[PDB]
């Protein structure tokens, strides 16, 4: 039961899928060939979660890989877990994105939805209970962001009881790899909030300083920063994978996360990260893992939480420990810096906690925060908005898809509305 | 509850009605290692894997996670007024 | 003749029950395999045709995640798997999900377990809940639940020992609503309800065994020494035998006011018992001690409406009279004028057994003191004001108006909160 | 029956206490094991459910280091770890943190530890305090301790032996200090007071033991030889018994004036021990020698207010009233004129015990003599030069109004000194 | 309990934090590679003070390691013990420090500050109690002043209970390795008398005769002189790391050394010290112990006892002896150099002892006093700095980094009021 559906749109999220889904196969220990290997019955009791069964004993993802240009798919299907994707989970066309929303959202993305949700509604049904959905953004791409809202509000209007997770990287505030990416990240804003329910953001920026300063890597190719996406998106749901004696679905996280239904952009980290040297010598205690996920530093996004206070947040350990004292750490926590929390609510932490930890590990966590910090993140971009569109520039290709300018006008003001939420509940 | 947890319960009424007999989950050649080992005492030219036999167990899922120690060095906690923990 | 139906909501509850039907077969000296090598254990077994004890018992769920763990335990050759129930989806801590959506399909199920289990026993002594409010089976189906039950009995007997939420530690930030919700509706239905918490114990385990990794596995342990020494009476001999209608008539004088603490004496670890002689005197001091008590209530506070002792072991009658004297002269301790008795003792001849692998140790005494305090109204004081404190924003509320609620229940559910408080203070 | 309350304050009573601890189950046949291979150690003992013996007594300080040596010494065994107390930070000598910031907060443990050790006697004869006079938990914490204690009971003796500063050897600077606040805050609660002195003692093991080496471990074997003597009327038999209540009542005149010295003979080694015979006499003129007392006092300079002495072994009460007989006629002791009593003699058949790999040699006789003198101000003048040779110059007292205190306690404290010092004069 | 942090600080500081490190490690038996190989119980006792646990049964030193140019810190981590150290625990800058106080505590400072303040905290929760600081100095450089003074200040405003020793190292009299000497020793002063407690000041002059004369030394390479400094700073927390007849906690000393809050500025001392061929005809006895350390030359500062007096004194002892010697030793010191010592303080000096020896030897001591004659040193880097202030040498330098000259003016003040209070009570 709970069984989930997972979707990767884009290049990025068709790569970070390809390492999720890399990460997981070994978690249960499934092999390339798509055969199980492992040793326990925890490998076997809700491995359904993840995948269908196939003829002769193997295991293929329930997943489903959306993209243009079908050049990346020849990737993935080339690396050393492709062999494990049915060839016939990949709905592509060969003309490109161009990173122009309007295209992937409007013209070259209603060609395939028909195709997608013919993908998707099949293997919907292939589920006892269906827990939920779960994409992989690039909210500066055309495909990503184009597309994946697209798809969206198509599942909304078809599935909505269920709920739709978004793990959707978002622009550099200092980093511009496109041009047009401002344009790419309002104009999907407009479509998340309304079709949403949790709504991670994650920034690779902050990436490369976690393996930079942390983990003391030299060169962070993009596969690193993939290894850390890979990393917690594998943390959330292990309660409904493994034993756990306070076990944590995904609809209880939302509930004790999102008091309101637009504060649903959270803040997410990992721990405990550390390099080769630096293993040798930390000892893995609660303590440590609970200090550095409340380090302002772990936050994957470009967000700073001194400059705002925690609505909620929420820790998911994973591990043999003890209860009691992730029970006073977060207690300890929300005693000291009063300031970072709010007053309205008593207890602002959710603390979970699973009985298996990670492959090789012996104790980790999993640090998800909404606080009012990321505000921040869409001040930015609603500047690099207003400044192009106050010029029209790059404007004509949008109005060569049918659009209008009401369409940006509308986007633009429903962030500003967004971000005058999170300043009403920071009081400073 | 529904479909697939009724067949899960009507195995496991079967399974609970059924005696275990503390099986061992696995049996291999008995007789014919007790023969290998009885040609072995005399005749003294015995394949190797003859001899030998192999036997397993459930054991336990799990698969050995080290200790947690469950406490620290008694020199940095103590009780609530100075104490060792046990 | 003498026989209880245990009930088992929630995590929490189910979880506990692998304490006490862990301690019952061994208490009894049933094997894990149903059948050990009369009335002994009738009361919490019932001999099937041949051989087997099945515990008379049942263990409910909407969480498949932990239900199939006994269901691949040591302890599944024990219970019939038409008891253990289950469901494809969770309250996910909402009330709202366990009590209107969701529980509202599975109860008519239960309800037939109970008239299959309620008809094999002859005299029906009562139910015997394990609630655990603070999540969303506990509180919303348990109380749809003893609805259902109060319109076939009425005149039967519902006891309850139900977790509540801790003031200072707390795993859910949205738990202060659900238990007001829970209270409404469970009042006017059960006659008598034990109350707890966590953190009363984690602090026992600290000062008293010294154990400085207390995990759930430890509390339930305690929890089922409570249980055993208050029901000995229904399964064993002994002065001052003790049932449940005699229990009752001498504990609750106002219908209103049924809510009780809790307490258990001795509780030290091996070590700390050779160094001692544990006194008749001793036991029913530290009983009365309000750092041994399972809530976080000082009962200095207010007085003692009225008070009762189930003691265990080597006990003669003479000296309970003389240390109930002992505890009457005392200043501390207080009484309110309408109550001259209020001391309703009890004794049988079987020690308490312990558990290989637990925390206590063995002796050949023990006392479990219960309570009606009217003292106990602050902590229904801060559910109190973090219930308002939170819905003057009217967070959350959106869950519980998108799942078959409205705001006519918080507001229902607000009055009768202020009208139980001020009950608390008529009778001073 | 009779039983006493041994405490040890500061690092001096945990010190002899190990020593008189050594002694007792020694002289009993107590196993450092708590048992033994009625009511010759009831007044020290409790026997538990079966063969050991747990020793009345309480371990206090804030250090944690020598607490912790007694747990890991051979006598850890006989100590319900509940007795040892320790503290994570000292008190460094200043008297406001033993007695005004860390004191406050553990006494409620220790009232806790005697609470459950008074009830177990049923009668109980007084508390025993091994207190140290011029540190921070000795002064500061004891102090605080005896308030305490008269609060709770009054009724009740308390009687102590406490260290005094010795005029020259000063291990400490600030000690006049502490010791000024502790003599005015113990006065009005203890009602006797013993004063000894280190130095006294180590040219007595000079003279009569001739050990150029002296330890603080020989004058802590001494100490117990002496209380051994004087607890001997209560836990044996022997013509002309003595018990606290008769013995205190002839030996306070004036609630002030409860401040007296000791002496102790025969002192001998085993070698002085075989040319020697031991008649009453002269171990009765070596216990009123001014040399042979425990304290830096001469009392050729005052008189005797009242006088008690307590012999051992094989005495018969002919001798003794001979003995004293050549006391009273002798010119160099004097005795004030209101008293032509104030000799309150005790027998005991049990001879003193000896410890093997100890100082001392086995004897069949011994005296221990206690007497009330007014010569003692004049130790007590020497205490009242130094404070105000240090307080005009107000020296280290920012150390004591940072910690809590205010200045009035030095001229509070330093009135009644006066005061007291005109009392002893009054005598005159 | 009573975890102690350590600082480096400068070239020197993080050098002979090397030896002390060095030493300590085979006190407590462990090895290079983190594992404990040492016999007894006693070396884990205490062993949390100086370290933290790890994986695998590993300890690592609780010291901080900061300097610019990072450099040296090879040299360390390439030293033989630097394996031990977390390299997390080494805060380092690539620009220089130029001698220049201002960029040492005004730039540059601020620069790490930040960092060094997260490391601080860090482990600074990892204590249970946390004793106090310890801190290594060099007052002549950049580093060594500017940075401490800077971080010292930081130390004291969010831990202002506890206490913050310091083991700086002085400017010569006679030598000067570098030029603008004085001014970064007068810039520090003006912040050592406000944000410290205990200021042990010593100058590798009176190091270089104690290596000449005593050891007979030919070449003492640094490595000696740290060799000296690592034994005196191992040499003072014997009590909070071993047994004593008669334990001092720093707090103890503290208060029982500085009457006044700015007369911190001590004068150390080692005891035994000797050549290989003296050794064998010396004997270690307590009378050799005492005159060595009271001596005139072992005082590792460049002043002479002789020409001041000594406010305070005291002197720690280890290994078995007998504490009378020590008590009776004193007691001589006391009288015949009675010039020396002050009146308004009857006893001006402490007498401790620890019960544990060095490794290899079997008795050592440790001298200690607060005299007047250290304001010799303040008189004579007053005249070096107010020669060249009187001309404003190098004095751009200083202004290049925002400072003034009224900062330099205070700061001569200050030292001139502070050899002021030290003339007062130097009465000749
Ligand atoms: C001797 C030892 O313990 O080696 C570790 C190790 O030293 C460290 C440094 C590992 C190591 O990770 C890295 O070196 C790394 C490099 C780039 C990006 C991220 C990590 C390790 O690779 C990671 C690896 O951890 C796992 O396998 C986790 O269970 C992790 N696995 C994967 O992500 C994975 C998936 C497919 C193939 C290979 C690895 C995981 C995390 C969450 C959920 C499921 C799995 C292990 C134990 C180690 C090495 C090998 C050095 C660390 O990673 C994790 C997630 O454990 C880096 O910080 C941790 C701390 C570990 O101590
Ligand atoms: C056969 C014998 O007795 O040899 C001695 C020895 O002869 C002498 C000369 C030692 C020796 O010390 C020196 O030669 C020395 C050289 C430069 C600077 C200081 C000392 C010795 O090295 C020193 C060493 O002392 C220790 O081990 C102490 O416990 C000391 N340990 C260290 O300094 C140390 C050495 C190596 C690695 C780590 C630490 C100590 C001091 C304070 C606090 C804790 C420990 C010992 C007994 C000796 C030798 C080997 C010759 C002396 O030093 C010490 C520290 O005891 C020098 O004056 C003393 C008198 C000793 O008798
Ligand atoms: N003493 C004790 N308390 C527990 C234990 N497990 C959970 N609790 C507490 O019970 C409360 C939640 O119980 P759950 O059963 O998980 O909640 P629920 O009723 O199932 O509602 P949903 O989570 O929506 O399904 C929390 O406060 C837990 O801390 C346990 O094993 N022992
Ligand atoms: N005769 C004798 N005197 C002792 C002994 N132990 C300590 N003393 C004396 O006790 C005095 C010190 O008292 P402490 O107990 O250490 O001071 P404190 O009250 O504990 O305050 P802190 O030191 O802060 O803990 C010293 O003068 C010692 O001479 C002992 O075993 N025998
Ligand atoms: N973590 C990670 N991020 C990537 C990677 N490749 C691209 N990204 C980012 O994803 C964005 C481009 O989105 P993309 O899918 O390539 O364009 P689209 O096809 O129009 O949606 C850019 O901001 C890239 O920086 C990768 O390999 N790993
Ligand atoms: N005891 C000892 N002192 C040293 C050592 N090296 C340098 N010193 C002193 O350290 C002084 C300069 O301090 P330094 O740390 O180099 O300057 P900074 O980096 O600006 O703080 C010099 O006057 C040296 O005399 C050493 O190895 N041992
Ligand atoms: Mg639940
Ligand atoms: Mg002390």
């Amino acid at each position: 039961m709970r069984e989930i559906v997972h979707i990767q749109g884009g290049q990025c999220g068709n790569q970070i899928g390809a390492k999720f889904w890399e990460v997981v196969s070994d978690e249960h220990g499934i092999d390339p060939t798509g055969t199980y290997h492992g040793d326990s019955d925890l490998q076997l009791e809700r491995i359904n979660v993840y995948f269908n069964e196939a003829t002769g004993g193997r295991y293929v993802p329930r997943a489903i890989l959306m993209d243009l240009e079908p050049g990346t798919m020849d990737s993935v299907r080339s690396g050393p877990y492709g062999q494990i994707f049915r060839p016939d989970n990949f709905v592509f066309g060969q003309t490109g994105a161009g990173n122009n929303w309007a295209k992937g959202h409007y013209t070259e993305g209603a060609e395939l939805i028909d195709s997608v949700l013919d993908v998707v509604r099949k293997e919907a049904e292939s589920c006892d209970c269906l827990q939920g959905f779960q994409v992989c953004h690039s909210l500066g791409g055309g495909t990503g962001s184009g597309m994946g809202t697209l798809l969206i509000s198509k599942i909304r209007e078809e599935y909505p009881d269920r709920m739709m997770l978004t793990f959707s990287v978002v622009p550099s505030p200092k980093v511009s790899d496109t041009v047009v990416e401002p344009y790419n990240a309002t104009l999907s804003v407009h479509q998340l909030v309304e079709n949403a329910d949790e709504c991670m953001v994650l920034d690779n920026e902050a990436l490369y300083d976690i393996c930079f300063r942390t983990l003391k890597l030299t060169t962070p190719t993009f596969g690193d920063l993939n290894h850390l996406i890979s990393a917690v998106m594998s943390g959330i749901t292990c309660c409904l994978r493994f034993p756990g004696q306070l076990n944590a679905d995904l609809r209880k996280l939302a509930v004790n996360l999102i008091p309101f239904p637009r504060l649903h952009f959270f803040m997410v980290g990992f721990t405990p990260l550390t390099s080769r040297g630096s293993q040798q010598y930390r000892a893995l205690t609660v303590p440590e893992l609970t200090q550095q996920m409340w380090d302002a530093k772990n936050m994957m996004c470009a967000a700073d939480p001194r400059h705002g206070r925690y609505l909620t947040a929420s820790a998911l350990f994973r591990g043999r420990m003890s209860t009691k004292e992730v029970d006073e750490q977060m207690l300890n926590v929300q005693n000291k810096n009063s300031s970072y929390f709010v007053e309205w609510i008593p207890n602002n932490v959710k603390s979970s906690v699973c009985d298996i930890p990670p492959k090789g590990l012996k104790m980790s966590a999993t640090f998800i925060g909404n606080s009012t910090a990321i505000q921040e993140m869409f001040k930015r971009v609603s500047e690099q908005f207003t400044a192009m569109f106050r010029r029209k520039a790059f404007l004509h290709w949008y109005t060569g898809e049918g659009m209008d300018e009401m369409e940006f006008t509308e986007a633009e003001s429903n962030m500003n509305d967004l971000v005058s939420e999170y300043q009403q509940y920071q009081d400073a | 509850m529904d479909l697939k947890q009724q067949v899960k319960n009507y195995t496991m009424t079967i399974r609970n009605t059924r005696p275990p007999t503390m099986i061992k989950e696995q049996d291999k050649s008995e007789f014919s290692h007790f023969r290998a080992l009885q040609v072995l005492a005399n005749g003294d030219e015995v394949p190797y894997e003859a001899t030998l036999r192999n036997v397993i167990h459930d054991g336990a899922r799990q698969p050995k996670l080290p200790p947690r120690q469950t406490q620290k060095h008694p020199g940095y906690i103590r009780n609530e007024s100075g104490g060792f923990f046990t | 003749m003498r026989e209880v139906i245990s009930i088992h909501i929630g995590q929490a509850g189910i979880q506990v029950g692998n304490a006490c039907w862990e301690l019952y077969c061994l208490e009894h000296g049933i094997q894990p395999d149903g059948q050990m090598p009369d009335d002994a254990f009738n009361t919490f077994f019932s001999e099937t045709g041949a051989g087997k004890h099945v515990p008379r018992c049942i263990f409910l769920d909407l969480e498949p995640t932990v239900v199939d763990e006994v269901r691949t335990g040591t302890y599944r050759q024990l219970f019939h798997p038409e008891q253990l129930i289950s469901g494809k989806e969770d309250a996910a801590n909402n009330f709202a999900r366990g009590h209107y959506t969701i529980g509202k399909e599975i109860v008519d199920l239960a309800l037939d377990r109970i008239r299959k289990l309620a008809d094999n026993c002859t005299g029906l002594q009562g139910f015997l809940v394990f609630n655990a409010v603070g999540g969303g089976t506990g509180s919303g189906l348990g109380s749809l639940l003893l609805e259902r039950l109060s319109v076939d009995y009425g005149k039967k007997s519902k006891l309850g020992f139900t977790v509540y939420p801790s003031p200072q530690v707390s795993t859910a930030v949205v738990e202060p609503y659900n238990s007001v919700l829970s209270t409404h509706s469970l009042l006017e239905h059960t006659d008598v309800a034990v109350m707890l918490d966590n953190e009363a114990i984690y602090d026992i385990c600290r000062r008293s065994l010294d154990i400085e990794r207390p995990t759930y596995t430890n509390l339930n342990r305690l929890i089922a020494q409570v249980i055993s020494s208050l029901t000995a009476s229904l399964r064993f001999d002994g002065a001052l035998n003790v049932d449940i209608t005699e229990f009752q008539t001498n504990l609750v004088p106002y219908p209103r006011i049924h809510f009780m603490l809790s307490s258990y004496a001795p509780i030290i670890s091996a070590e700390k018992a050779y160094h001692e002689q544990l006194s008749v005197a001793e036991i029913t001091n530290a009983a009365f001690e309000p750092a041994s008590m399972m809530v976080k209530c000082d009962p200095r506070h207010g007085k003692y409406m009225a008070c009762c002792l189930m003691y265990r072991g080597d006990v003669v009658p003479k000296d309970v009279n003389a240390s109930v004297a002992t505890i009457k002269t005392k200043r501390t301790i207080q009484f309110v004028d309408w109550c001259p008795t209020g001391f309703k003792c009890g004794i049988n001849y079987q020690p308490p057994t312990v558990v290989p692998g637990g925390d206590l140790a063995k002796v050949q005494r023990a006392v479990c003191m219960i309570s009606n305090s009217t003292a106990i109204g602050e902590i229904f004081s801060r559910l109190d004001h973090k219930f308002d404190l939170m819905y003057a924003k009217r967070a959350f509320v959106h869950w519980y108006v998108g799942e078959g609620m409205e705001e006519g229940e918080f507001s229902e559910a607000r009055e009768d909160l202020a009208a139980l408080e001020k009950d608390f203070e008529e009778v001073g």
